[PDB]
């Protein structure tokens, strides 16, 4: 068993920026890691390709994963619309942590965020399931288009994504 | 504030 690695190719108003790859901790949170892995390959017939990062707050995080409404209100899991908080073993310890957005206990869908700082106030409330493995410099580049209120100044999209390993 | 929610985004 080896944890899966998936990648996103990021574009800024259609111009390629670069590739970010992620290691998913399927050994600790198998169900949450599976959900993100299948949405990155698009194998259930829907997923992250073509979707955008709709909320980026510099020094905090980049949020995305709404492939239905595209505006921060949608997305769904591969298990139905929402699923349970699998566990909170891992914490939001620094830059590069991959975690699930939600609207309270047991409401995980497809929306996720990549932390650019330690955000310990989300520990025990948001399930951590991966980390940036390569491409942290592309995540830093993405922050330049965010704002204190979250609106981005450019359209940041997942031009392509898939599983590497 | 600094939350990451889906639906009602708070301060």
């Amino acid at each position: 068993m080896v944890n899966p690695t998936v990648f996103f190719d990021i574009a800024v108003d259609g111009e390629p920026l670069g590739r970010v790859s992620f290691e998913l901790f399927a050994d600790k949170v198998p169900k949450t890691a599976e959900n993100f892995r299948a949405l990155s390959t698009g194998e259930k017939g829907f997923g992250y390709k073509g979707s955008c990062f709709h909320r980026i707050i510099p020094g905090f995080m980049c949020q995305g994963g709404d492939f239905t409404r595209h505006n921060g209100t949608g997305g769904k899991s591969i298990y139905g619309e929402k699923f349970e908080d699998e566990n909170f073993i891992l914490k939001h310890t620094g830059p590069g942590i991959l975690s699930m957005a939600n609207a309270g206990p047991n409401t995980n869908g497809s929306q996720f965020f990549i932390c650019t700082a330690k955000t310990e106030w989300l520990d025990g409330k948001h399930v951590v399931f991966g980390k940036v493995k390569e491409g942290m410099n592309i995540v830093e580049a993405m922050e330049r288009f965010g704002s204190r209120n979250g609106k981005t100044s450019k359209k940041i999209t997942i031009a392509d994504c898939g599983q590497l390993e | 504030x600094l939350l990451v929610t889906v639906g009602l985004v708070l301060a």
